[PDB]
């Protein structure tokens, strides 16, 4: 119904420093959102880390990664990560909600390192 | 801080009707805000309704999945999304993820998720 | 001297806001009914005098439970002694042709009433030697031993507007000054903690002594 | 004694703002008309009194279905008995020449009117033994019986401005307090419960007894 | 009798507000020329006399095509004839020294301002049998018929407030009421219904006769 | 007749709200050195008269490069000269307890102040044949011709209110009414356009002519 | 001549608004202790009079670590010397049935309070000469020198409101304007910068003379 496609298909990276993200929202209401999940393909998931579009970003994980970060424009979006090895090549992905800031429907779309 | 464990993921019949629990970690209850998942299998993540009962979320609460979505037990003390459980469709993978306090809100640990089986 | 005993006087000493009430929605609506006895700093003050005449200015601030404002609307309800009360999100009490009602958001600044002296005597009474009917008086009887009834104002009962089920979570806290006090015949003060609402009972395994005792006494 | 008197008057008693409608938007626009003899609890105190006077002040509470409260302009437009009804979202009729018009936000506070007594009659009437029109009155004519024409007060058409269609779901609440009230004829209160909004008609089935029965006559 | 006859009068009669333009930004300026004239409601009451004199009170209701409301800042000015007009989303013109302007947000109430009987003649006029201007009159030379100088009051334009391209759409609604009105020469009112906004041209294959006709003249 | 010379006068041609400048931040702070003479259209209005004497109300509208506006406290101080200067976006300059300053939120009506005349002398004054200093008069130190030092109201700084490093780029617009005033000596307006902010020096390949040629006389 | 000296008077003078404090929040609650004499503006003015008696209007600034605003309630609480302190984010002494407090939301405007002047002396004073207290004093005593017991307020402590834990981080920042001011006994101003809140102790090793030297004495 109501979607938004961060849309890097594959991160393919060989073994370096630096990368990027952008998820995209096309909700109807346009003042609330935070996004950003982990998913690791091995074991349990990571996570929380949010952006707010249009002001403060991150309610950070004060431990676990701090590497994560924010955003700006006021369309709204997300961005860049830090340098990690070949533990966390995971698949990372937004997270969208109805009314107001808790988890609900509408992370729809993932993306592949 | 220590880790959210799950139920055994196990299977059930395309008319059962069974819920599922999602066993707490030991340390608080029913402060947080409970947060269910379900995902078919072409890694398409949609996200099923919160915090206690409060799981009507945008169009949804309708396939079966997140029908009776249910309060807690205090047994378990994190057991809801009870089901209709319809004729193989429900074939997913479940994930409960709770808020525990420096984590707030939206996700503090979550567990391995329990895949439900309609395979009749 | 010109030593002023103007703020020592007995309205100086009641018109500040003290906390009455903290009211939570974990159906959307709660019955919450009257007893402004339940916090003890309020309570050692009112307690101070036998009887109280007095009009009051209520305050209810609502937040959700970590101090966050998102927009919801909401309705308070006075509900005097005999009126019928709700039972669900959407009764048909909450018409209100008859109860006043209060419609605030929870982002606007928080709602203010004036209520007046509304007892059926000539003043309010937080004791009461007696049991209030008549008839056997045997053990199973005692919870209404001390129990007035012209001080019991109803219950008070609140809910989120719509007829669906609203996500968010209410806390709220009510404040209550008092406006033109009159009060008769004070008392000794408590120095035992409080332990329920209805009655001046103590923990009688801890008898704790008013004075700070020391080693000597010279 | 001193007891006042002053809070039992006719004026304090109806001054009380009471619900008289839920309007509901699950195109954007409704076309409400007017009966505000849908409520229980305000009909069966103004059906005291046989004939009622009186000034209002109305006032409209949105928001959505639980509550929630998001930017969204809206358009209340109320069309006396004759105008032009609006048709779709965006009509000829929404241009407001002539009529009287509300325009505010849902997250303002919510808006307030003051309609004075505009009925041809010298007063209001809630009961009308007659009629309107002439003519024959056969079996299949019996819906006007008890209609008296000069309390139709039109319509209250509301819509989203906007002539895209929003994404919300609008449930409007309206309160009507009562002003400047004269009364005449009292009558037996009501105790049946009510079934419709045009006629007193009642459960024939159960004759709800207006005291709760007791078992014998020499105890209580 | 005690009938009144003060709501009946001609400044009761026009102190309503009216739509009188919507300007719609689907590069983030536009140029609206002023023709009050556009909307049938307000010009079939206006175009009753002849002449009219009056002052106004003109409300700015500003949203997205579907009554969303954004926080977005905005700018109108009042350009009269024979100033600069803006050329682009940051001309020289968005200064205005000498032009009045109006700085509003969206999320605001509504604009609000009172403009005064601004007109070079003693009242204005929506007929006017002449042409403007002297010379020869062939064929090519129609579209000033009835096009009198001193109704131009010159444009009005807005825009979005930064230097930079905002990405949200805006539809402007103007409402105009009437103070102070004097009115002149009352005319037969309309019937036909409207086609452009400068001539009273009508559809010659579609008279529209103004009585709804019936079938015989002994029964109705 | 009875034609009115009300709307002609000096104080109503001066009362309307001009833009002034416009303060950009694309470390959160920035020191904007004033100068009213850098935009046009009030500056061929202002410099008509040769002397002028007056008080303002200035007003700062501000909001994103795109006119959205978004929560954001803000901070604007006014410095005299003479005054420490900030010199980054947390100084020990902007605890201001000598300097006037206006505390407003992006989201807010914008602020209005009320500045009065503050000049040395006994008003403005646009033109200035002469130099500020005594001494030599060499080449390299025609900087300072026709700058008069009693026109120098010194600077003018905003910032972000917080500590750390806000996420949202700002832009400033001033705009400046003139109320009460008086002046002196008219001047020829001017027709060639405006090349800087401290001189009245124009493009000497275009003269522009001020009347708009035609091709014959008769 | 007409110079005025009515902007150059002691009330005109210290009638500007003052950071005194800023107070970050990284369990929700802080127990601010009093003492405005932490920055160094406001201090060199306030230490030009020995002895000051004024009230004061308190102004709450309150904002997340880079200016943004959210929507939190808070609650700022002033104890004064003597009174029960909160512990926990909540306690019992949150109920305020004695002590004054504000309830404002971090979005609204930044709160306003006009405290009187509260001292057990006839003024305030910023240098004690002599020990509060009796007794010995040796060398471990010396923290009480230059402490006066009628300057310590009491403390000023805030929180969120919520029995939760708020995921925001709170910077607050106090300003204080001085009203009604009567000062004694001027002073010569401090040239030397500041170290500490509650003593005159300076840096020995780097003597900042006042006149910033130069090369000669017959060549400026
Ligand atoms: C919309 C208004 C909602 C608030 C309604 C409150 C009105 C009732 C105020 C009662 C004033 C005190 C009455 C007695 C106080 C104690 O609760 C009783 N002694 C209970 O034992
Ligand atoms: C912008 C204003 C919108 C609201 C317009 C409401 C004005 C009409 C008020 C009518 C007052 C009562 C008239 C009669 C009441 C009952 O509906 C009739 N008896 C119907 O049977
Ligand atoms: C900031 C103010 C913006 C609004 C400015 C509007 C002022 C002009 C009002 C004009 C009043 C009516 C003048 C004539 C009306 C018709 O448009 C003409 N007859 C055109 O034919
Ligand atoms: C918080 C207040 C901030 C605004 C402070 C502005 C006050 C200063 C107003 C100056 C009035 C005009 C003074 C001279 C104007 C021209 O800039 C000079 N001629 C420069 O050449
Ligand atoms: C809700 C109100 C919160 C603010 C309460 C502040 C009231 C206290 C104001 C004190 C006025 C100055 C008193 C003395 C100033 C210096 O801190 C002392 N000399 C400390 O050495």
């Amino acid at each position: 119904d109501i979607v938004m496609s961060q849309s890097p298909s594959s991160l393919a990276v060989s073994v370096g420093e630096k990368v990027t993200m952008s998820c995209k929202s096309s909700q109807s209401l346009l003042y609330s959102n935070n996004q950003k999940n982990y998913l690791a393909w091995y074991q349990q998931k990571p996570g929380q880390s949010p952006q707010l579009l249009i002001y403060w970003a991150s309610t950070r994980e004060s431990g676990v990664p701090d590497r994560f970060t924010g955003s700006e424009s006021g369309t709204d979006f997300t961005l860049t990560i830090s340098s990690v090895k070949a533990e966390d090549l995971a698949v990372f992905y937004c997270q969208q909600y109805y009314n107001y800031p808790w988890t609900f429907g509408g992370g729809t779309k993932l993306e592949i390192k | 801080e220590v880790q959210l464990q799950q139920s055994g993921p196990e299977l059930v019949k395309p008319g059962a009707s069974v819920k599922m629990s999602c066993k707490a970690s030991g340390y608080t209850f029913t402060d947080y805000y409970m947060k269910w998942v379900k995902q078919s299998h072409g890694k398409s993540l949609e996200w099923i309704g919160d915090i206690n009962p409060y799981n009507g979320d945008s169009f949804n609460n309708q396939k079966f999945k997140g029908k009776a979505t249910l309060t807690v037990d205090t047994s378990s003390s994190t057991a809801y999304m009870q089901l209709n459980s319809l004729t193989s469709e429900d074939s997913a993978v479940y994930y409960c993820a709770i808020p525990y306090d420096y984590d707030e809100g939206w996700f503090a640990y979550w567990g391995q998720g329990t895949l439900v089986t309609v395979s009749a | 001297n010109h030593h002023s005993t103007q703020e020592t006087a007995i309205g100086n000493f009641f018109s500040r806001a003290g906390l009455v009430s903290i009211i939570t929605m974990p159906d959307g609506y709660v019955n919450w009914d009257i007893d402004l006895m339940g916090y003890a700093q309020l309570r050692r003050k009112c307690e101070l005098f036998t009887y109280m005449r007095f009009d009051a200015e209520f305050t209810f601030v609502v937040a959700k439970p970590n101090g966050v404002l998102v927009p919801q609307l909401l309705q308070y309800m006075y509900v005097p002694p005999g009126a019928p009360k709700p039972t669900s999100r959407d009764s048909f009490a909450w018409q209100t042709a008859t109860n006043p009602s209060v419609f605030v958001k929870m982002t606007d600044p928080p709602a203010q009433v004036s209520v007046p002296f509304m007892s059926p005597a000539s003043a309010y009474q937080w004791f009461y030697d007696g049991y209030p009917t008549f008839g056997e008086h045997l053990q199973a009887n005692d919870l209404d031993y001390g129990q007035c009834p012209n001080n019991m104002m109803g219950t008070f009962s609140i809910r989120t507007v719509g007829t669906e089920k609203s996500p968010h979570s209410i806390t709220l806290r009510v404040y209550m000054r008092i406006k033109h006090v009159r009060a008769w015949i004070p008392r000794p003060l408590r120095n035992q903690p409080y332990l329920f609402k209805t009655n001046p009972n103590y923990k009688g395994n801890d008898i704790k002594c008013t004075s700070t005792s020391r080693d000597k006494i010279t």
